[PDB]
């Protein structure tokens, strides 16, 4: 049984602009097996209106999923993606970095 | 369109 | 350009929790257009792209029947592979299947695929000549011998070279406004001081379709890979894709570096330089 740990990217659909409606994305890829827990966080708290893509996989058989939610960024709100998978000893949190 | 071929491992 | 149609099937056993989970998705190029989920309420193949919704009830009935047949065979496959590998009924295991076809810019057949994985590793795969199989290990030799004596590959050759091509053409035509579009990347470069000594240059490509793209850094016109970082191409969520590539450079030497962007929607490759 090949296990592979998820790669995680957190980013917005459109260039972020404060006060402007947008989508927050958490893209998990390259992982195996397919069971995975993914949450989107606003100031550490779990957002409830999150949708995700249908499970699919790449040429090397590793799975990928997009989780996403509508959001309007501000100057001071912090967003993040929390991911749990059998290859992790504890959930991994990746903060959203607009300034890239 | 999906295939209809019977394929069993 | 070239195009493809692909179907991806994931089957996961759930010991003590009833039937195995089964998910099927279908793609034209980088656009998903159908899905089926064994745990969903409808128990039907469902549309996931606007252009496929025009297909009438005979289409959806036929695809639903075939995807349920695929689900029944994968249910048995899980039990079959557990035996080949002498595994207990206690653990969860994953079977994956992919098949489909690629065509060239004239939309004629280029390559067909039909392959399986078990718990994340190759199990068996149809070879490019569409006559023979690659068995990944000793257990898969059993399947290969059975499929060879039954001429399984010859029947699949007909689907991959026939039905698959014909319906890929039909989808490409019915979905022409989106499937045949080529959205060139929108690009820009950012600059961040890491300290007073070095800076990160980041080359961005946004809202492009299809996913295929090449971002490369050059220094003085020569390809540069040291001190670079490149992320996986990622979906924007609106049907387009995003990617960036970065290089860390000595401060005062930013002007030596160029980012080069290759994409099928560009009439010419782009060259970006800082400011």
């Amino acid at each position: 049984m090949i296990q592979r740990t998820p790669k995680i990217q957190v980013y917005s659909r459109h260039p972020a602009e404060n006060g402007k409606s947008n989508f927050l994305n958490c893209y998990v890829s390259g992982f195996h097996p397919s069971d995975i827990e993914v949450d989107l966080l606003k100031n550490g708290e779990r957002i409830e209106k999150v949708e995700h893509s249908d499970l699919s996989f790449s040429k090397d058989w590793s799975f990928y999923l997009l989780y996403y939610t509508e959001f309007t960024p501000t100057e001071k709100d912090e967003y993040a993606c929390r991911v749990n998978h059998v290859t992790l000893s504890q959930p991994k949190i990746v903060k959203w970095d607009r300034d890239m | 369109k999906l295939s209809h071929q019977p394929v069993l491992l | 350009g070239s195009h493809s149609m692909r179907y991806f099937f994931t089957s996961v056993s759930r010991p003590g929790r009833g039937e195995p989970r089964f998910i099927a998705v279908g793609y034209v190029d980088d656009t998903q257009f159908v899905r089926f989920d064994s745990d969903a309420a409808s128990q039907r193949m469902e549309p996931r792209a606007p252009w496929i919704e025009q297909e009438g009830p005979e289409y959806w009935d036929g695809e639903t029947r075939k995807v349920k047949a695929h689900s029944q065979t994968h249910r048995v496959d899980l039990g079959t592979l557990r035996g080949y590998y002498n595994q207990s009924e206690a653990g969860s295991h994953t079977v994956q299947r992919m098949y489909g076809c690629d065509v060239g810019s004239d939309w004629r057949f280029l390559r067909g695929y039909h392959q399986y994985a078990y718990d994340g590793k190759d199990y068996i795969a149809l070879k490019e000549d569409l006559r023979s199989w690659t068995a990944a290990d000793m257990a898969a030799q059993t399947t290969k011998h059975k499929w060879e004596a039954a001429h399984v590959a010859e029947q699949l050759r007909a689907y991959l070279e026939g039905t698959c091509v014909e319906w890929l053409r039909r989808y490409l035509e019915n979905g022409k406004e989106t499937l045949q579009r080529t959205d060139a990347p929108k690009t820009h470069m950012t600059h961040h001081a890491v300290s007073d000594h070095e800076a990160t240059l980041r080359c961005w490509a946004l809202s492009f379709y299809p996913a295929e793209i090449t971002l490369t850094w050059q220094r003085d016109g020569e390809d540069q890979t040291q001190d670079t970082e490149l992320v996986e191409t990622r979906p924007a969520g609106d049907g387009t894709f995003q990617k960036w590539a970065a290089v860390v450079v000595p401060s005062g030497q930013e002007q030596r570096y160029t980012c080069h962007v290759q994409h099928e929607g560009l009439p010419k490759p782009l060259t970006l330089r800082w400011e």
